[PDB]
């Protein structure tokens, strides 16, 4: 009687949704056709006899990815008319997907959301995935969040956004729409998790020893993180954690809800079994700055609160004996007004392996969600990138001619300045 | 006659009860199907204390299980001895509290509590002669620490002359699993002192310390901590269910261990406890039991009892033994430690003997002592509370559901006043 | 009017009526026209353009409806007007004022928005504000509204021709503004 | 001992009669030859040995459609001399079929009606089908209704008229005869149901996913609606409804009897079984404005009374639990002087499928007949269309020269103005 609905918008969102939906189907024993040859109820729904239907909706204005989905092996799984598709792409223009073509599509998506919500009885909250540096992704994510915040109100929404890397970039105009989308979801999303690609590339290179990774390898790690986060809702555990038990433990103030994640262990089968993978060493590896899932240095800032999930055969006393060691270290310092900052969850189900993938099978794993003061650097560098081109009003004509006003750029800049001032104000000791 | 009903709330309380009832059933020879298969006549004479009688000759506990989420009770039913509980007594909500005290005490816990109070009233009105209630809950969680404490006040308002027990697990700063523990601990201690007739604090840190040092088992789990807590719980009411040289119900302990109505926070311990490999070396004698009973590491709390002076003490011996030896040993443990016993109340140790030992053991002792050393726990809890509250961290979650900071200030002031007036008698001299 | 007010009061939590907008800037261009764009999360209003002077007075009643955040932005826009063709050729953002109405004293009828460009103050807008908690383009729109009042049918052939004329003209005015801004 | 007689006049009437008469024969197991290889008695009559004869009569002045009927597979079913046919068509001229050529044919039709009525013993009422935008259909329907209203009196007559679409039209002169026929049947028919083609085209396109529909697809849906309406007379049900139990429940005042229908679910076999088709979701789909069977917006007006039929394995408690949800919604509002507005019927027989058709086989279905204040828009737009050409007296010479008087056009306009004023007067609250 506990449910959650995941929203996938944009090319990156759909490509990570595919990645998480192989993993969930594999973890619950459901074949790609949707047929089994009481834990499924969190992500799926029973049709009365036979197949299961995911509680997910796919959105995009550009039809190529959806058409690829509707012809692959998973054509029989998803309901045919929840893969909403458009005709014309926003083409990396934020104003397009927020003012011009997204408005005519958003009504169908909201109707689908209502039709899925009326089925659930114990709706925990929503999940949303969107790559920020694109037109349709950021614009439609903003519009959907704004509609949901007023249609439902206090229901919790979680956002797994992928911000651009510090120096590596695929587009040339992504700072503009990244800043605008951050403006939009700052006052509209309860949790936002950092996911830039460069850090995960470094993780793959160093640990998985892959020298030529593709997007699928990144999306599989993200899917594993999602599964670790939501395992506690569908498996028995000695110390459970619910989604609604987050803003009471990781969010000191309503404005501050951007945090960065990490995962451990990450290791290949060729050298995994030569070492014992004790809980102490994995919880040490999870706190290593080089294993952050976002390219930010935690040594440059304080910690505010750490929520970290275990799964497997871990014993609570071993967890406490390792939290003490971390509190001992002099290179990791917490904020003054937080004496204890750890929330611990323990689950029994070990992580599942996907055949043909990178990760091996292990009995212990740890996933941490940590809120730290050091996150302000990404905001500062994105702001610096934005200012350089906004000084000469470059690329603005592509946005003014799509219905957006001239002054809309300035207030996003002011909100980022306010956020940066707030992060500095919080981190000073009393 | 003089029976009590069981009420438990939250996940921690449900897990404690899931072992307490197993221990009681094994003691009385009740199979997991509710059928008596015991050996001794005394096993059935006073079974009305905890068990009711239904048609078909089977027995059903008079326990009431409540939580704001259905998962824990849906899991405890599938465990051993899970079928004994009457399905009608299961009451649950569909939302949960998310470790937020305000949600579990003002908004959600207020509407649901009518249904559980209905079944509580049904159970109490029916029974032959009420002795009282015993409550198991945790102070580290939102729904538990809120709904349980509000239920305490509601029960006290309707049965002012009955006795009330509470076994409360307080969050230790060593093993912290939730970041918002100080807030709902401090809020709960405020209400708990006003209504509970007896309170018994239990700490996970002390349980881990005991398991690692005395039993010396490699991998402690929640099952061992629950088993120790269950043995301690059963030891208190043993003489009320079995004959003995000096019977002593709960009210007699209440008279003899509480000097002033606001000083009713005890710490307990169980003896004997020996490792598997050393269970053959040791010989069970009254001196061996009493030397381990007053041992500082044997207390179920991290509080150090030689950092203060005992106001009073109690011991509940089990098994057949001579009373002269018990009295002389109690005198000896009080003459050799005169510095740690308050001097203006002479003969401050109570003893009782029950002729029925635990199954598998020939002698056992349960220790309940009211000491001034408990101040250290409230000191550290208030220290963390005032470290976190001065910045108003995580305060918006509580203030968004009708609560204000004034109730936080009053709670802090009352808790500090309790801390001060509890140590006031430590320095008092005759 | 009662049914429209009831629909508005069902959708929005409050209204702010803004009147008597006085713009003062540190420097005006004497040959430039200025208008105010008053916007929130729910919509935007525009004043009539006025010629640049040491203080400009925009007349009008601007009803601003809220559903959450009580922030209004006042964008100051500079306009090149072609005097021969009575059309706006380009619109340039001079600066942005912010009015935060949670900080607006319910007892003070006069409010002041500081106008900023690139973080520097460049002027202010003063206004009166009241708060309640619950063929020209204009000629073509008035003809369409008068046909909407006369016809029981939402789509008369005459209305469809006027809507096509209006859309063609808005595209021409937008092209003239894009040409003036080059 | 309960009977009903259906009258089919005009090309559209005959083409929808064919559609309903495949469905009835299929539903009662009767082969196209009329031979079975006690519920049939409502629509059929037993000849003593063997075949069954429908209680239907086909009328048309233009012989092509009747000749097509008399040579198809159903040539053996209908009685040879109840397919009354003329020689000369009215050619979309209303005055022709009411004053010139219809009078010489109407006597034979009335003789056939008498010969069919003398056989029935429990005659419930008459059904009539006619496309309004044609000469012979509207004119002969008007004349037959006027003759029947005086020959029989209080017997109930139901009219399934097909009004022209708002903008889509096949003729150029259909507003004139539509207005005149509305004048004629306003004071002569007990129930009139709206059936314009554009709404059903949109239904087929959106749900059935047919991009090139023909008239047969429309007529099959109309036949399904008729079968759902009349199922309660020939099948056992937990909550029965008779035809005579309508003017007491859906018709507040004698003038107001035009209502619009809807049906649910409408879905193809390719994606029907992937979803559970619960009663709640089908009753939600039935009230969707986009699923109205007439192109009118119910959001533009109040509801007066809703009569809605179920069939299949639906349970009354699930129906009540769904009526409550609809009463809850804020987008659907009823008139002030009607506290309860729902009449519910439940039948056990599931809808039957026609081979080679569009609809799939389902176990639950819902058909609603709803009377709403928003219907005045179609009258207003038809009136506006009429006035444009009547201002210049266009096409009037084609009517004056067929015996009709000049003033006959004005009084129909006055009656429509009276009806529009009445609809406004009723919808205002007290
Ligand atoms: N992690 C990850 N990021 C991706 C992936 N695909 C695209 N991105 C990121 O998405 C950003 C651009 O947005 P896209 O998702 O590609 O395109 P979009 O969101 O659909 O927006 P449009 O361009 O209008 O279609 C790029 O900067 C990429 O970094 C992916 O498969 N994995
Ligand atoms: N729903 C539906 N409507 C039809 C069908 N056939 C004709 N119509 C409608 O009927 C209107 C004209 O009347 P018809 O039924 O075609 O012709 P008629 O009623 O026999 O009148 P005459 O022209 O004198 O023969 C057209 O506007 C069509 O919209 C049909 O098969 N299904
Ligand atoms: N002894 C014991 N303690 C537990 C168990 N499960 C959780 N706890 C303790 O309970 C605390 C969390 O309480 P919580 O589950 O949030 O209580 P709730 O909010 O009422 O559900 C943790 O600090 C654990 O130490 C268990 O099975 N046994
Ligand atoms: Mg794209
Ligand atoms: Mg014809």
């Amino acid at each position: 009687m506990r449910e959650v609905i995941s929203i996938h918008v944009g090319q990156g969102g759909i490509q990570v949704g595919n990645a998480c939906w192989e993993l969930f189907c594999l973890e619950h024993g459901i074949q790609p056709d949707g047929q089994m040859p009481d834990a499924f109820n969190t992500f799926f729904s029973e049709t009365g006899a036979g197949k299961h239907v995911p509680r997910a909706v796919f959105l995009d204005l550009e039809p190529t990815v959806i058409d690829e989905v509707r012809t692959g092996t998973y054509r029989q799984l998803f309901h045919p008319e929840q893969l909403i598709s458009g005709k014309e792409d926003a083409a990396n223009n934020f104003a397009r997907g927020h003012y011009t073509i997204g408005k005519e599509i958003v009504d169908l998506c909201l109707d689908r959301i209502r039709k899925l919500a009326d089925n659930c009885t114990g709706l925990q909250g929503f999940l949303v995935f969107n790559s920020v540096g694109g037109g349709t992704g950021s614009g439609l994510g903003s519009l959907l969040l704004e509609r949901l915040s007023v249609d439902y109100g206090k229901k919790s929404k979680l956002g797994f956004t992928i911000y651009p890397s510090p120096q590596v970039s695929t587009a040339v105009v992504e700072p503009y729409n990244s800043i605008l989308s951050t403006h939009s979801l700052l006052e509209h999303t309860d949790v936002a998790v950092m996911l830039d690609n460069e850090a995960i590339y470094d993780i793959c290179r160093r640990n998985l020893d892959i020298e030529r990774p593709t997007y699928t390898n990144l999306n599989r790690l993200i899917a594993q993180v999602i599964s670790s986060l939501t395992a506690s809702l569908r498996f028995d555990g000695a110390l459970n954690v619910d989604i609604t038990e987050f803003q009471t433990n990781l969010v000191p103030y309503p404005r501050i809800h951007f945090m960065l994640s990490s995962y451990a262990p990450i290791i290949s089968a060729e050298k995994a079994y030569h070492e014992q993978l004790s809980v102490a060493e994995i919880t040490n590896s999870a706190f290593e700055p080089a294993n952050m899932m976002a390219k930010c240095d935690p040594r440059h800032g304080k910690y505010m609160a750490c929520s970290m999930m275990y799964r497997g055969d871990v014993v609570p006393k071993d967890v406490n004996a390792s939290i003490a060691t971390i509190k001992t270290k002099r290179t990791i310092q917490f904020v003054d007004w937080c004496p204890t900052g750890f929330k611990v969850g323990i689950n029994y189900q070990p992580p599942t392996v996907v055949p043909g993938g990178d990760l091996a099978k292990v009995m212990r794993a740890v996933c941490m969600i940590s809120n730290s003061t050091a996150i302000a650097e990404v905001f500062s560098r994105l702001d610096h990138k934005f200012d350089l081109m906004y000084a000469k009003r470059a690329f603005v004509h592509w946005y003014v001619g799509e219905g957006m006003e001239e002054g809309e750029f300035s207030e996003a800049r002011e909100d980022l300045a306010a956020l940066e001032k707030d992060y500095e104000e919080v981190g000073i000791e009393t | 006659m003089r029976e009590i009903v069981h009420i438990q709330g939250g996940q921690c309380g449900n897990q404690i009860g899931a072992k307490f009832w197993e221990v009681i059933s094994d003691e009385h020879g009740i199979d997991p199907t509710g059928t008596y298969h015991g050996d001794s006549d005394l096993q059935l004479e006073r079974i009305n204390v905890y068990y009711n009688e239904a048609t078909g000759g089977r027995y059903v506990p008079r326990a009431i299980l409540m939580d704001l989420e259905p998962g824990t009770m849906d899991s405890v039913r599938a465990g051993p001895f899970g079928q004994l509980f009457r399905p009608d007594n299961f009451v649950f909500g569909q939302t949960g509290a998310g470790n937020n005290w305000a949600k579990g005490h003002y908004t959600e816990g207020a509407e649901l509590i009518d249904s559980v109070l209905d079944v509580v009233r049904k159970e109490a009105e029916g029974c032959d002669c009420l002795q009282g209630f015993q409550i198991t809950h945790s102070l580290g969680g939102g729904t538990g620490s809120g709904m349980g404490t509000l239920l305490i006040s509601k029960v006290r308002e309707e049965y002012p002359d009955r006795i009330m027990e509470t076994f409360s697990v307080v969050p230790s700063p060593k093993v912290s699993d939730t970041v918002v523990e100080p807030y709902n601990a401090t809020l709960s201690v405020h209400q708990l002192v006003e209504n509970a007739d007896e309170c018994m604090v239990i700490d996970n840190e002390a349980l881990y310390d005991i398991c690692f040092r005395t039993l010396k088992l490699t991998t402690p789990t929640y099952g061992d901590l629950n088993h120790l807590v269950s043995a301690a719980m059963s030891g208190v009411t043993c003489c009320l269910r079995f004959p003995g040289q000096l019977n002593s119900d709960l009210r007699k302990l209440a008279v003899n261990l509480i000097p002033f109505p606001r000083l009713h926070f005890f710490m307990i311990g169980f003896a004997p406890l020996t490792s598997r490999g050393s269970q053959q070396y040791r010989a069970l004698t009254v001196p061996e039991l009493t030397q381990q009973m007053f041992d500082a590491k044997n207390m179920m709390c991290a509080a150090d009892p030689r950092h203060g002076r005992y106001l009073t003490a109690s011991a509940l011996f089990r098994g057949r033994m001579s009373t002269k030896e018990v009295d002389e040993q109690m005198l000896n443990v009080q003459n050799k430690n005169s510095s740690y016993f308050v001097e203006w109340i002479p003969n401050n140790i109570k003893s009782s003997i029950c002729d029925i030992p635990p199954k598998g053991l020939k002698m056992a002792v349960t220790f309940v002592g009211n000491s001034t050393a408990i101040q250290e726990m409230f000191k550290r809890v208030a220290e963390q509370f005032t470290a976190m509250f001065r910045r108003k961290a995580f305060l918006h979650w509580y203030t968004g559901e009708g609560m204000d900071e004034m109730e936080f200030t009053e709670a802090e002031s009352n808790m500090n006043d309790l801390v001060s007036e509890y140590q006031q008698y430590q320095d008092a001299t005759a | 009017n009662k049914e429209q007010i009831k629909q508005i009061k069902s959708k929005y939590e409050s209204c702010l009526t803004v009147t008597n907008l006085q713009l003062s800037l540190d420097s005006f261009k004497p040959e430039a026209y200025y208008y105010l764009k008053i916007r929130n999360s729910n919509g935007s209003h525009k004043t009539t353009p006025q010629n640049g002077g040491a203080s400009m007075m925009f007349q009008g009643d601007f009803d601003i409806y809220f559903r959450g955040q009580k922030i209004v932005y006042i964008d100051v826009q500079e306009v090149l007007k072609d005097e021969i063709l009575d059309f706006i050729t380009a619109d340039d953002l001079v600066g942005i004022g912010t009015l935060d109405f949670e900080k607006v004293d319910i007892n003070q009828s006069q409010q002041r928005a500081v106008i900023r460009h690139k973080g520097k103050q460049i002027g202010s807008v003063q206004c009166q504000a009241s708060y309640e908690i619950f063929q020209s383009n204009d000629e073509l729109l008035e003809q369409i509204k008068n046909l909407e009042k006369k016809d029981k049918f939402w789509l008369s052939p005459e209305r469809y021709q006027l809507d096509l004329k209006l859309k063609k003209k808005q595209i021409l005015d937008r092209r003239q503004m894009l040409m003036k801004n080059r």
